[PDB]
């Protein structure tokens, strides 16, 4: 006993969509259920890394206040809209990407310069509607590698950086039982993700990172 | 499911909602019929209403 | 009472807060936003809605 | 003890007559949470008497609402004592203040 | 004896039978109402804050 | 003549501290009253009842 | 410095004497002894033939055995907190215990 | 990825009782993170050491008294439960204890051994007042961890324990309150580095050296599931 506290199995993947699951655990200790079910969710949250939109370069624009025409929504938004588009980097710190398109209608993601070494991991994301016979449109997107949610703090246009692919995670705690007590919890992990991980295996990262950090003390 | 929401339109006159729940619920419990739909070992009554 | 006093707190304005006034594209950023303590809970912000 | 009173429990608690008040003033003799005895002085005491007050004090027992009601002692063995010292708790009291 | 195999019967038994709950005096109907239970270690019953 | 008092220890004479949740070791937003309450056990004990 | 001191457990089950000598190891180890055992001195193994008939048939006869095990373990560093400790800690009593000073 | 990992630099027993530690450097809310985590664990999941039956000699039951000193019964037990002690690789221990003659009665009565260590020898059991008085007990300590109540320990039993005998609450979790601070500190000329301290207080058996580790252990072997999925 002195030291064989109880462990979980994953009681299901309870799989909702590939953008979203629930993985549950049970049982786990006393209390526990917070301090592994926040402890990775203020991990995921914050500090998983990866590759997101960091700067933009329409043609010929000084601030996102320019409304230029030709372009249904105004630049304000194209400028949010692209730092809803997810993407994967391959070994490099920083990479920029060239987009344009002509013809009345709409823009994708799907109309990039795909270099291969790059992948739009969701291509059929829209990023703007066109609205004259002449309108094209043609832009620098710079794309990075980095670490957790950064804010607007820190031509070109700044944005703030979505460089973690979990969209939300939430938790929580509820009665468990075994043959003889019920004040045992069981866990209730949430999570939607961007795509770019399927989020069963996110928290397999995410464990892996706070594992990292006990395998000095660990004995 | 927890409650009758579809088998109260089925069942405009209400009341009839409990009696022909009951009477399902006899063919199942005393007629000796069982359930199609697809149960996980699960107690039947949320069963009996659906009709 | 206790609930509609926390709906009460959670959705004021303060004139001033902590990451007051950016652009976002959902309620789900806007949640990592305060989560994260990046964004106080009452601060004015545009949002993308549907 | 209450931290914040009015000072009236050093009467509530007295004047119930539940906490074991000292008859005349004296020395403690003995003490062990049973009895509790004191050596009476000389200037309180009767001339023919042995001079010694015994307090047998009341243990477990219930009461008429089957709340227990046990007395403690509050002296020690040797402490002096004055005529109408606390020397034992009651129920709810120590040192002899009120303390719900 | 309350053996280690009743509670599995009866969070078997209860697995949805509702239970009535009612306070008194009971002005009106909805002074009656019904829940489904669920169990607790304690002794207290467990009700719910809306109602 | 209370304030005094928590000066003359070395508390906070606003009576309020800071608080911090062991769920998660967050800080409330704004401090919250702390102090030494008498509370009595009544006796209508629950197992006298059930 | 004083020499060294060794004692003896003496026990009829075995099991006991290695719980009598895991407490004095662990004794002399937690105040510091060079502590240097514990030699297994040899089984004595007493044995016995009793007639089982209260009558005559010599011939049905039982034959038991008692088996004294003994440890001898030597401190030869006494720390005087090893003097106290030996001193006032005993066992169960199917271990006997004798002490030789030098 | 530019995740520097702790180490446990330093170590400040203050008290007999009290200390502090911290771990350092560490990555952006690592130090709240851990900060949390670890002083949950230190709270629900050390291992201790507990009092846990009592047997006096010509006692009966807790309610009784008896002659010749200070206390109830029952504050005895109340002061017993709070006595800590370790014991060296054992899962339970029996002491004796015996006085005689008028004064206190302090745990530096028990009949030491090696293998049993007290944090406090003059934390106080009752007092003898009369000069013929005496009390002998066997103190029955026990390992465990958390807290289990003699109500529940008696139904788990399932033997009927004789007459005569005492039972306490068992209360082995050994850390009374745990603190933790974060703050930015001095590596690789660069900001935002947390030297995370722990500071916390305890009964006194164990060493924060050993309680951060298993704690950490802990922790690292609860997550094992969820890399195991």
């Amino acid at each position: 006993s002195v030291t064989e506290f109880l462990k979980p199995r994953l009681v299901d993947i309870e799989q909702v969509s590939s953008t979203h699951a629930k993985v549950t655990l049970e049982p786990l200790e006393r209390g526990f259920g917070h301090t592994l079910g926040n402890a990775l969710r203020r991990i995921l949250l914050s500090s998983m890394p990866g590759c997101a939109v960091t700067e933009v370069e329409i043609d010929g624009v000084l601030h996102e206040y320019s409304t230029k025409e030709g372009v249904q929504e105004d630049i304000l938004e194209i400028l949010l809209n692209l730092k809803g588009l997810a993407v994967r980097v391959q070994g490099k710190d920083e990479v920029i990407l060239t987009l344009n398109k002509s013809g009345i209608g709409p823009v994708t993601a799907a109309d990039i310069t795909h270099d291969g070494d790059v992948e739009i991991v969701k291509p059929q994301h829209v990023i703007c509607h066109l609205t004259d016979e002449n309108a094209s449109i043609s832009m620098r997107i710079k794309v990075q590698r980095g670490r957790g949610y950064v804010p607007a703090s820190t031509g070109r246009l700044l944005v703030d950086a979505c460089y973690s692919p979990v969209e939300r995670i939430a938790y929580n705690v509820e009665a468990a039982r075994v043959e003889q007590r019920t004040d045992l919890d069981k866990l209730v992990i949430e999570m939607e993700t961007n795509g770019t991980i399927d989020p069963e295996e996110a928290i397999r990262r995410a464990a892996t990172i706070l594992a990292e950090q006990l395998e000095a003390f660990v004995d | 499911r927890v409650t009758v929401q579809d088998a109260v339109e089925k069942i405009g006159n209400r009341f009839d909602l409990v009696l022909v729940a009951a009477r399902r619920a006899r063919q199942m419990q005393v007629g000796g019929k069982d359930p199609l739909v697809p149960e996980e070992n699960d107690k039947t009554t949320v069963i009996a209403l659906r009709e | 009472q206790d609930v509609v006093l926390g709906l009460y707190y959670m959705t004021r304005d303060c004139v001033n807060a902590k990451g007051e006034g950016m652009v976002l594209t959902g309620p789900k950023e806007a949640e990592r936003l305060y989560r994260s303590g990046l964004a106080s809970l009452h601060a004015r912000v545009k949002v993308r809605i549907t | 003890k209450p931290l914040v009173g009015t000072g009236m429990e050093r009467a509530v608690a007295v004047d119930s007559g539940v906490t074991a008040v000292a008859k005349r003033g004296g020395v403690v003799q003995y003490v062990d949470a049973s009895r509790i005895v004191i050596k009476v002085n000389e200037d309180e005491m009767y001339p023919g008497e042995a001079g010694i007050d015994i307090y047998n004090l009341t243990k477990y027992t219930r009461s008429n609402q089957n709340t227990c009601i046990n007395q403690m002692p509050c002296v020690s063995l040797g402490e002096p004592v004055e005529r109408g010292d606390v020397l034992a708790d009651g129920p709810s009291t120590d040192l002899g203040e009120l303390a719900l | 004896r309350e053996e280690a195999v009743v509670w599995d019967i009866l969070d078997e038994v209860i697995r949805e039978h509702p239970v009535l709950l009612n306070r008194a005096p009971t002005l009106h109907r909805l002074g009656i109402q019904a829940f489904e239970p669920v169990l607790i270690e304690g002794k207290a019953i467990q009700l719910h804050p809306l109602v | 003549e209370i304030k005094e008092l928590l000066k003359l220890g070395d508390l906070p004479t606003s009576g309020q501290i800071r608080l911090y949740d062991g769920r998660t070791g967050e800080q409330f937003e704004r401090p919250v009253t702390v102090g030494y309450m008498y509370m009595l056990k009544l006796n209508h004990l629950v197992d006298d009842k059930m | 410095q004083n020499q060294r001191i060794r004692i003896r457990l003496k026990a009829f089950d075995h099991r006991l004497i290695d719980q009598a000598t895991a407490e004095i190891v662990e004794t002399a180890k937690r105040t510091g002894a060079q502590v240097r055992g514990p030699i297994p001195l040899p089984t004595r193994k007493e044995r016995f033939t009793v007639l089982i008939s209260p009558h005559v048939n010599k011939d049905a006869r039982d034959q038991y055995e008692i088996r004294t095990h003994l440890r001898l373990v030597d401190i030869v560093e006494p720390t005087e907190k090893t003097v106290d400790a030996l001193m006032r800690l005993d066992l169960a009593a199917g271990v006997d215990v004798q002490i030789s000073l030098g």
